[PDB]
């Protein structure tokens, strides 16, 4: 698949807790995507597994149901349990089994002893969709947001905080990452999280409207 | 407050007045099911240590006092919560982890612990809230010829993260020549048996271990202790109990726009400012009841035993118990005169008090 | 950095330089006098109407009694500073309804009776320039009850037991003392500061003042209109500098900023754990039995007590600095206003 | 030490106010020297005749 | 050779900052004040410097203290000789006696001793099993080392609190002395003072 490199443009900020704070400046230390980072852009017209390097920021600016599902694991060709998320217009199936992933796993539009299976409401709904995947203390945490987008060449300017969506007790080893494509031209952005300190601003309505890094430039350290 | 029997002329800050609560509120979500602790603690066989099984418990009323009737244990060993207060407070999920170990390695199940089971089989996190129940099982998990239905892992290429399972059986290699599925030189099978016998010592007996992993009130609560809810009363000083957290204050209707994943509001002193009702989808403020400081204005005890009372920073409508409203609060027991003398006892913003003859009485003036 | 302009004075053993004209210059000196008087409730700060915390706090003896004593002493000392600076004139003098003082215009420093708080133009500029913290000297529990917008800093200050006491002398009384001093200085001279006020024309008073500095008194009587015009222009320049520049009053604004910042730090210190499992006291009491909750409550009690002692110590040090400044301001009121000073740069 | 820093983060803002007090003293020393010595507007010179 | 005390102070986070005005600029300010006082008199403290001969300036100073100005004009050589001998006696007393400057030496000594005490306080246990943090880390598990490190943290924080409070009190004393020195510069150097023993 075609590769390009682009700037993060202060995207990838999520709510770190389920606590309402209004009109305050709060300092947190967590796995965040750093500001003005070097994220990578994939055009999948065509494919090994991507690394899962302490969390993944995922972005997709397309429409319809051409993008769905993810594969997380460390040896996807059996002999190790792996995490599978598959989407449709009605249901989300999340399964943690050994599975039999091939070299090019994909879903046709037209598997061993295991424990965790999950059925849920649809993850998915000029339409940029952002996801944050984190794996901490045996818990898999998925945050997301959907926003209107003007230009699909690059990531937009501004802030759009990502509300927490699903926490799971998966408890496996995740090293590599694979994206499922529906086959009867899809482009997506991938970035990696780092354990950084952020200073976040909650306005009078309790919404995060601004955030500052703490190791980007010396002015951010001064503001910390 | 002066620790004496004769006081001098002046104004003394004595104590603080507070409004005591009149009622009590308990608010728990309406759940009717019972948590299946009975089928967790008994089974024909539990699982092995390397393949320990985890049971999710949610959306039920949990009575923790019936656990003692289900197994003969002493060590109800707990870290972040007391065993006797598990019915008074509520969680969002309970996870029960079941395995059968050796009696010598029960001490490895603790936060911040290393070893063999704690590093290669079952690891507990450092911030572990939840607790461990272990009991001897020599009657059911032993055989005179040896018990080979329970397996454990010798060693791994790397340490094992908390709450992680690794059930795969691959031959370990500690050199350059590959094993290729052959357990030859520098190649060993990873799983071996306990081999239980009734003639072993007290440290080598089988032990059945159940670990209840509790996750706290960061989500809408599903697992609750047995308690009865009460009708919600507002605009009054009450003693509320919202999903296990206590407090004293006044509950009012809220204008805060909670996002649907949020149920708690927190102030800059890390105290709860707003709450969400667990029964109806309603947001309520928590404002503490009426309070303030009390100053006592007196002449000497050799002059008179009359006093005046200043309630600081409050109106005279707010105080429960000659009334004059100054800018330093308001004053009861001293009358206001339209005269101006030099200041004798300073009260506040341009107001003084004196003990004058116009019968002697305490007057206040500018 | 540059130390200053380079100059070379021409020294000779038979040459002198003698001035032929003069300027009348009005300068501004700003001196802090008092600060905010605060009172702290220990039980509402450390414990917050919890019975178990109060019962464990009763075993610590008399720490909170002596912190309350120190805060009360500071609060009395602030009113003492204001009294020794301003309340120094014996009687409340008044200016005559006629406003002729030899051509000298005192219109911007004499009070205006249109407004209720009878302050001058310059006093109103000084009051509007320094913004206040709007502290607890005005009651706010009715306003803290009505949940308008978000929770204020002052409401969260007073909800945790920190209160601001009002000063004894209101701003109207300080303006009245200032007007009495101004009327006595303009009408009588330096005679009202050493006995009874003896009236004198203002031109003859200024001739006496020129005779005090070594200039013969006919210089005023020949250049009176020029001196009066220079005084009026300097007063107008002072007014324009107050209307334009806002950074000249940084000392009083620094006092207000420090007094707000210390209380905000004291409130924000309540969110710390100090090694306990939680900062909320009720979570510790609900989650743990008696001995373990006693241990965690003791850790929280020690941390909050140390933070409160740090606040009281820095308040005492700042009170000593403010008292030294108020003693200087009282000396300057005694020696510059009530008389004529021969001390250089005083 | 990372563990010591993690345990020290639970004590709040004691370090910040210690740093603030020492910075205030450090600024005050320069203010003291400026108010004592820098009193003259211009740098005068003595003529070469003595 | 051996480890210095300054390196031991610097290796534990304690730093000495340089003053804004170097000694060359302090000497330049002092030289400007001396040149203005010698040439002009007190006229440079009220505006522009106005030149005057030094004998006539000293006659003005004699008229200030109540002596008629012809006394200086009749005893000028004797007065100049007495001034030169007094300046030479100040020279000799500064060359011989070394205990006259004890106040500035005490200012140096207190600030050295406070930092030495703060460094020496790092070897205390405060009830823990060791003063070394790494020995506590290596010799115990998580909870026990957390308890011992909490003890050491409280002890070190209390010692640093004591140091900062002592520095604040000494700063107040130094500010009072600097205010007195500024007043004596404005009144004794820039003019003639009538205050007795000032
Ligand atoms: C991102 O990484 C690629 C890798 O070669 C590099 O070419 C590109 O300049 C980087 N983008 C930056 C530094 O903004
Ligand atoms: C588990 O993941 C880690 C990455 O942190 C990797 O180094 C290790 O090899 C993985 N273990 C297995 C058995 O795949
Ligand atoms: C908060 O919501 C109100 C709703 O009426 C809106 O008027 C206000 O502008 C919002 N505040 C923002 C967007 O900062
Ligand atoms: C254990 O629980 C089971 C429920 O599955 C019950 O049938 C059995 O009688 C119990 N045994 C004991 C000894 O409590
Ligand atoms: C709990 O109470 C709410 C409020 O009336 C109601 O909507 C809900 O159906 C109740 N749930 C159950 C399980 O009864
Ligand atoms: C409190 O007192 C003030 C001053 O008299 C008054 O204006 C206000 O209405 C009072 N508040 C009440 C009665 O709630
Ligand atoms: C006075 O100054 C002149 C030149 O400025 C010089 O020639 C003369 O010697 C001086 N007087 C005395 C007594 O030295
Ligand atoms: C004094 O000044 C004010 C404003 O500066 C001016 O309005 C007034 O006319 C002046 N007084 C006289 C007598 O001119």
């Amino acid at each position: 698949r075609t590769q390009s490199y682009t700037n993060s443009f202060t995207r990838g900020v999520y709510y770190p807790d389920k606590v309402f704070r209004s009109s305050v400046l709060h300092s947190t230390h967590d796995l965040f995507l750093p500001f003005f980072s070097n994220v990578t852009w994939f055009h999948a017209i065509h494919n090994p597994a991507l690394p899962f390097n302490d969390g993944v920021y995922f972005a997709s600016t397309e429409k319809s149901n051409i993008i769905r599902g993810w594969i997380f694991g460390t040896t996807l060709d059996s002999k190790t349990q792996s995490l599978l998320i598959v989407n449709n217009a009605t249901n989300v199936v999340i399964k943690v089994c050994e599975f039999q992933f091939c070299n090019d796993p994909f879903l046709d539009v037209y598997a061993n002893n295991c424990t965790f299976e999950y059925v849920s409401q649809p993850f998915l709904m000029k339409n940029l969709r952002e996801f944050v995947f984190k794996n901490i203390d045996g818990y898999f945490k998925i945050y997301s947001k959907h926003t209107p987008i003007n230009l699909e060449r690059d990531l937009p300017q501004g802030f759009s905080a990502l509300e927490p969506l699903v926490d799971l007790p998966i408890g496996i080893n995740i090293t590599r990452f694979q994206t499922l494509l529906a086959l009867h031209a899809a482009a997506y952005y991938v970035g990696y999280l780092q354990p950084r300190t952020f200073l976040l601003k909650y306005n009078e309505n309790g919404t995060i409207t601004d955030a500052v890094d703490c190791a980007l430039d010396p002015l951010s350290e001064t503001k910390c | 407050t002066l620790k004496s029997f004769t006081v001098e002329k002046g104004i003394y800050q004595t104590s603080n007045f507070r409004v005591q609560p009149t009622e009590s509120i308990v608010r728990f979500p309406n759940i009717t099911n019972l948590c299946p602790f009975h089928e967790v603690f008994n089974a024909t066989t539990f699982a092995s240590v390397y393949a320990w099984n985890r049971k999710r418990i949610s959306n039920c009323v949990a009575d923790y006092s019936v656990i003692y009737n289900f197994a003969p244990f002493f060590a109800f060993k707990c870290y972040g919560v007391s065993p006797t207060k598990l019915n008074d407070l509520c969680f969002t999920n309970v996870y029960a982890d079941s395995f059968v170990i050796r009696g010598n390695e029960v001490s490895q199940i603790a936060p911040g612990q290393t070893g063999n089971i704690a590093d290669y089989n079952y690891k507990l996190p450092d911030d572990f809230t939840g607790c461990v129940i272990a009991w001897n099982s020599n009657k059911l998990d032993s055989k005179p010829s040896g018990n080979y239905n329970y397996l454990y892992r010798l060693l791994r290429k790397s340490k094992l993260k908390p709450f992680e399972r690794d059930i795969s059986t691959e031959i370990y290699q500690a050199g350059n020549k590959p094993c290729n599925g052959v357990a030859g030189p520098n190649c060993y099978s990873p799983l071996q048996s306990y081999g239980f016998r009734p003639t072993y010592g007290v440290g080598h007996q089988p032990y059945r271990v159940v670990v209840l992993s509790f996750e706290l009130l960061h989500a809408p609560a599903t697992v609750c202790g047995p308690k009865k809810s009460t009708n919600l009363v507002k605009n009054k000083c009450v003693n509320f109990n919202f999903n296990g957290l206590t407090g004293t204050g006044v509950l009012t209707e809220s204008n805060k726009k909670f996002l649907p994943f949020q149920q708690f509001g927190r102030d800059i002193a890390d105290t709860t400012d707003a709450v969400r009702d667990p029964q109806t989808l309603e947001i309520l403020d928590i404002t503490p009841c009426s309070f303030g400081g009390v100053s006592v204005i007196t002449p000497g005890t050799n002059t008179s035993n009359q006093v005046a009372v200043l309630y600081q920073g409050v109106n005279c409508t707010e105080v429960p118990v000659n009334v004059f409203q100054t800018r330093a609060g308001c004053l009861i027991g001293a009358e206001y005169v339209n005269n101006s003398y030099e200041c004798d006892i300073p009260i506040g913003a341009g107001i003084c008090a004196s003990y004058q003859t116009q019968s002697q009485s305490i007057i206040a003036y500018t | 950095m540059s130390l200053g302009a380079e100059n070379s004075v021409a020294y000779s053993n038979n040459s002198i330089a003698i001035p032929t004209n003069f300027t009348i210059s009005v300068t501004t000196e700003i001196l802090p006098v008092s600060m905010t008087k605060t009172s702290v409730d220990c039980t509402m700060y450390i414990c917050g109407d919890s019975t178990e915390c109060s019962n464990l706090l009763l075993q610590y003896g008399s720490f909170c009694t002596q912190l309350k004593r120190a805060l009360t002493g500071i609060a009395v000392e602030q009113d003492k500073n204001t009294q020794e600076v301003f309340a120094q004139v014996k009687q409340i003098y008044k200016t005559p309804p006629i406003k002729y003082f030899g051509g000298f215009n005192f219109s911007q420093i004499l009070p205006d009776p249109s407004k209720p708080s009878k302050r001058s133009f310059i006093e109103d500029l000084l009051f509007n320039k320094v913004t206040l913290a709007d502290a607890g000297f005005i009651k706010q529990y009715g306003d803290c009850l009505g949940d308008i917008a978000a929770r204020d800093l002052i409401c969260a200050q007073k909800f945790n037991g920190l209160t601001v006491l009002p000063p004894l002398l209101t701003d109207e009384m300080i303006a009245q003392y200032t007007s009495a001093l101004l009327a006595g200085t303009i009408t009588s001279g330096w005679t009202f500061g050493a006995g009874a006020a003896l009236q004198i024309p203002f031109a003859m008073q200024m001739a006496y003042r020129f005779n005090g500095i070594g200039v013969t008194q006919n210089v005023l009587y020949e250049n009176q209109k020029l001196i009066a015009n220079q005084f009026n222009s300097a007063i107008g320049k002072i007014q324009d500098s107050l209307s334009s520049t806002a950074s000249a009053l940084g000392k009083l604004q620094d006092v207000v900023n420090h007094n707000a910042q210390a209380l905000n730090t004291l409130v924000k210190q309540l969110s710390s754990k100090f090694g306990a499992i939680s900062s909320v006291l009720n979570d510790i009491l609900s989650r743990l039995d008696k001995v373990e909750a006693e241990v965690q409550i003791d850790r929280l009690i020690t941390g909050r007590l140390q933070s409160l002692q740090t606040y009281v110590t820095q308040q005492l040090i700042r009170a000593a600095e403010i008292r030294a400044s108020a003693n200087l301001a009282a000396t300057k009121m005694s020696e510059c206003v009530l008389g004529q000073s021969k001390r250089v740069d005083f």
